[PDB]
RNA sequence: UCCCCCGUGCCCAUAGCGGCGUGGAACCACCCGUUCCCAUUCCGAACACGGAAGUGAAACGCGCCAGCGCCGAUGGUACUGGGCGGGCGACCGCCUGGGAGAGUAGGUCGGUGCGGGGG
RNA sequence: UCGCCUCCUAAAAGGUAACGGAGGCGCCCAAAGGUCCCCUCAGGCGGGACGGAAAUCCGCCGGAGAGCGCAAGGGUAGAAG
RNA sequence: GCUGACUGGGGCCUGUAGAGCACUGAUAGGGCUAGGGGGCCCACCAGCCUACCAAACCCUGUCAAACUCCGAAGGGUCCCA
């Protein structure tokens, strides 16, 4: 994924969008840059990077450094992107959030109710070069009670997390039906 | 209907609607959301009668999670009496939505039954709305 | 140390039908005592006050033990 | 001249170290206080006091107790900001012993009952804490003087830690136990 | 934490700040709002008898004795965990009418 | 007031006043109290009625 | 001057809580006693006194760690002195100064005067 | 409804209206006052004779959520308790 | 007889806007879990299950004129111009 960048001196950040870029940041232990991405051409990236994955971006300097979003604010109302915080990797262990894939149709379903994934990722802490894709979940077996959570996954090589972790991931709930008005 | 079960106060001035959200702007827990497009004081009555329209729609099926809360207090006075004589009696209750607000949103239904469902319920509402589906809304790492 | 009120102190005698016993330093002479005549810490004790008067010799193990029921 | 004492720093003292024990004089499992609230049986003071489980619980563990008093609002328990409904005693060192082990081998007993001292009981610190059905019968009678079935709840902390060294100081120190 | 610290009942300048050590007894003559130890005189860190009220009410008039030298001759008590009891070490001079 | 009811107190010595108030019922029936005169000062103090 | 400890103040969590070190030579504490001054709503627990066998266990002092706590950017918003506009209205926009709160990167298990005893 | 007190409305000094929003006062205490000396809470979790889910106990953990005669607010354990 | 409005520079006094839940309350769902319908029940010694009710507590989302861990712009005042 890769995604260009340019400096920015000090000039009113509302032009750059009145115009058509996306200002922003980079930054981590060591350096921290005003810079700035095409609005309609980091979107695009965006939508399948996210923060799963790495943006690799670039800059004058033909320098392509990988980092990945540490927080895009939005606008409120017109809900588009106003300003992205970009973590610039290194070889230190890093906190981040790894996708979770659940596969499988949960017994739950067939029976009766729906799959709320209460979590689709989790803070884990890894290592820039070792960093996974998606931690696989086994939702089959699940019924309508409750349901398997953060103490439960396949936690891949070098890969341990930063969460209780009971913190629930997943739960089936059951479905809703007709029969309403309770206070008669 | 919809209402806080406990209060310290039982009226409360009316206050204004200027600004965007405050919060509650990113779909947080469903796959789809209805988002708001203009201020309001969203009635108890208006949320039953869009969440009973998706309940409805998509008859036995998913899991709709209402995100706006009507706890503030609508007062009006006895019909045909004049100003004054202390302030009215509690009519029902609201939400305070601003623009950007996700008011409402589905869960484990198909594309095409979370449209036609958040769009029926746009319509039980007294503001334009826009609907939409998890994107940028991965507000973390 | 407190002036007053407090008791007395005093050594006196902790009889016992069994032996004798702890060594003065309470404040009673005369007592019914019974250290344990027992214990009671695991065994030694239970001495379950419901021994059937005189057992056995009457009713024991006879009438014919389980016999040839195998046949 | 002390009945236990000897039991205490001439037995146990070792059995515990080498068995758990090493190294100082002092990380031994002992004991340091001995105190016992009562609360007034099945029915409280009255302004008409009580006073008697004062005097006479006072000498049957050689001195004197105190008087605490209830406090907050009661409502349905007949209370009030409180004043009295305690008198309980403290104590160690001397009396601690004297009390219980010229009690603990020889009044405890005689109670028409059962097993021994409930086990699951200690904590943490080791500091246990029985209470007889108060039932102030025996030791140290001496009838007359008899009003109320008033007896007691006795509070035991010692030093030590866990269970194990606490129950240990106890159980090889004279504490029939377990059902 | 037994608190107390009373001291803070200070104002007026000057104070015999005591310590009831189980060996010794300190005493320091402390000022104040300029942070600074005046005078001083320790138990048998400074060497004198062997007896506990007895060292004290002595390794009092020491300090008394230094005190004066230096013109200081009003002061205020103290002793945080003091007691006023015992080791109360009194002495001649130190305009204190403590 | 009704039951506290206001007095003065007399210098015992001769005259003089201060008045206060008691509280006939609460704890209380006949007021003894150190105040300083005017007339000399320096006694004790009766209640009275005025 | 330089390390350690004992009292004292200032700064008032980056100054703590909790784990894990460790320290007694000295000081300090725990202890040994409680006849004596003095004590407890009852207990020499706490105050208090006279000591000196044993100890660092406790408490405390001094280090180690980031997990809780705490501190916390840079950017970008919000909001807003002042100025100028739009909408029937609910409200909203541009210019010029000021500019958060949260969040993120990250920071921290203190700093520091005066007087004592000791190498 | 009419005087007094607390909070808000009141737009971060003070002040600020309406038949605006929500509660109190018309006492009391000889100790609930002065000073000196000690003491520190509420709850949470254990363990507890009668023991509710708070009687009084014991052990940790707990900076204040307890308490302060009565409304509300401010204040407060380095005490006003 | 230069002290005025207004203004520049200092020093603080403050809790609105905004925001945020640490307090007081209000909150949807989920987890965990005292109870209570009740459920297999070996029957008192616990017990097991529960797309119902459901505490306290944690997680995700929020709400406030009489909430505030926090907090502007400004405003007030004094000094020098
Ligand atoms: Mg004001
Ligand atoms: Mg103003
Ligand atoms: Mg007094
Ligand atoms: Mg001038
Ligand atoms: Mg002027
Ligand atoms: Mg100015
Ligand atoms: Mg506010
Ligand atoms: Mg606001
Ligand atoms: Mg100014």
């Amino acid at each position: 994924y890769r995604l260009k960048a340019y400096y920015r001196e000090g000039e009113k950040p509302s032009a750059l969008r009145r115009a058509g870029k996306l200002p922003g940041v980079m930054y981590n232990r060591h350096l921290n840059r005003k810079v700035y991405v095409d609005l309609v051409e980091f979107d695009k990236v965006f939508r399948q990077a996210s923060i799963h994955h790495v943006i690799v971006l670039e800059l004058p300097d033909g320098q392509s450094l990988p980092t990945l979003v540490r927080q895009v604010n939005l606008d409120k109302r017109r809900r588009r992107p106003e300003h992205v915080d970009f973590f610039v990797l290194s070889d230190e262990p890093v906190e981040m959030y790894v996708p979770l894939r659940f596969v499988g149709t949960p017994a739950g379903v067939r029976a009766g109710g729906v799959l709320q994934e209460i979590h689709r990722d989790i803070l884990v802490k890894v290592s820039p070069r070792n960093i996974p894709e998606f931690i696989e979940v086994d939702v089959s077996g699940l019924e309508i009670g409750d349901s398997l959570h953060a103490s439960d996954l396949k936690l891949p090589p070098g890969v341990e997390l930063a969460v209780s972790p009971e913190e629930t991931i997943a739960a089936v709930v059951p479905p809703e039906d007709v029969e309403k008005l309770a206070e008669e | 209907m919809l209402m806080p079960r406990r209060m310290k106060y039982r009226k409360q001035q009316r206050g204004r609607l200027k600004g965007a959200t405050k919060g509650g702007d990113y779909v947080a827990f469903g796959d789809y959301g209805l988002v708001a497009l203009e201020p309001a004081w969203i009635t108890a009555q208006q949320i039953e009668a869009a969440r009973v329209a998706m309940v409805r729609h998509f008859r036995r099926g998913g899991k709709i999670f209402i995100r706006i809360f009507p706890d503030k207090p609508y007062t009006k006075k006895p019909l045909e009496v004049r100003m004054g004589k202390g302030k009215g009696n509690v009519e029902g209750y609201v939400a305070v939505v601003k623009p950007g607000r996700v008011m409402f949103e589905v869960a484990g239904v198909t594309e095409e039954q979370a449209m036609e469902a958040l769009r029926i319920a746009g319509h039980k509402l007294p503001i334009k709305t826009k609907i939409v589906r998890r994107d940028a809304y991965d507000e973390a790492q | 140390m407190k002036e007053g009120i407090h008791p007395k102190l005093v050594p006196a005698r902790i009889i016992c039908g069994c032996g004798n016993v702890i060594e003065t330093y309470s404040t009673k002479p005369e007592i019914y005592v019974e250290v344990c005549s027992k214990c009671h810490p695991f065994y030694t004790g239970q001495q379950r006050f419901v021994d059937t008067e005189g057992r056995v010799e009457r009713f024991q193990r006879r009438y014919g033990d389980s016999y040839r029921k195998g046949r | 001249d002390v009945a236990l004492k000897r039991k205490y720093y001439e037995e146990v003292r070792p059995e515990l170290i080498r068995r758990f024990g090493y190294q100082n004089v002092w990380e031994v499992p002992r004991l340091e206080k001995v105190v016992i609230n009562q609360g007034l049986g099945e029915a409280k003071e009255d302004a008409r006091i009580l006073e008697k489980a004062a005097q006479e619980l006072a000498l049957i563990t050689g001195q004197k107790p105190a008087v605490t008093r209830a406090k907050k609002s009661i409502s349905n328990f007949k209370l009030r900001k409180g004043m009295p409904i305690g008198l309980r005693v403290t104590l160690r060192r001397d009396r601690m012993w004297i009390f219980l082990e010229k009690l603990l081998n020889v009044a405890l007993p005689r109670i028409r009952d059962f097993r021994g001292l409930n086990p699951n009981s200690f904590d943490g610190r080791g500091n246990y804490n029985l209470g007889l059905r108060e039932q102030l019968i025996f030791p140290e009678i001496t009838y007359d003087m008899v009003d109320a079935l008033r007896g007691m709840d006795i509070a035991v902390v010692t030093t030590a830690e866990t269970d194990e060294e606490a129950r240990a100081l106890l159980e090889l120190l004279g504490f029939p136990f377990r059902k | 934490k037994f608190r107390v610290r009373n001291r803070i009942k200070r104002t007026g300048r000057l104070r015999l700040s005591v310590f009831r050590s189980l060996k010794h007894i300190y005493a320091q003559i402390i000022d104040d709002e300029k942070g600074v130890t005046l005078v001083s005189a320790s138990s048998l860190a400074l060497k004198l008898k062997g007896n506990k009220t007895e060292v004290a009410r002595q390794v009092g008039r020491a300090l008394a004795e230094k005190a004066l030298a230096l013109g200081i001759k009003q002061v205020a008590f103290d002793r945080g965990p003091y007691k006023y009891h015992g080791r109360v070490k009194a002495l001649a001079e130190g305009a204190r009418e403590g | 007031v009704r039951i506290k009811l206001l007095l003065e107190c007399t210098e015992c010595k001769r005259r003089n006043y201060a008045t206060e108030k008691n509280k006939r019922n609460t704890p209380n029936k006949l007021e003894l109290r150190k105040y300083c005169p005017w007339c000399r000062k320096h006694t004790v103090h009766r209640e009275v009625k005025i």
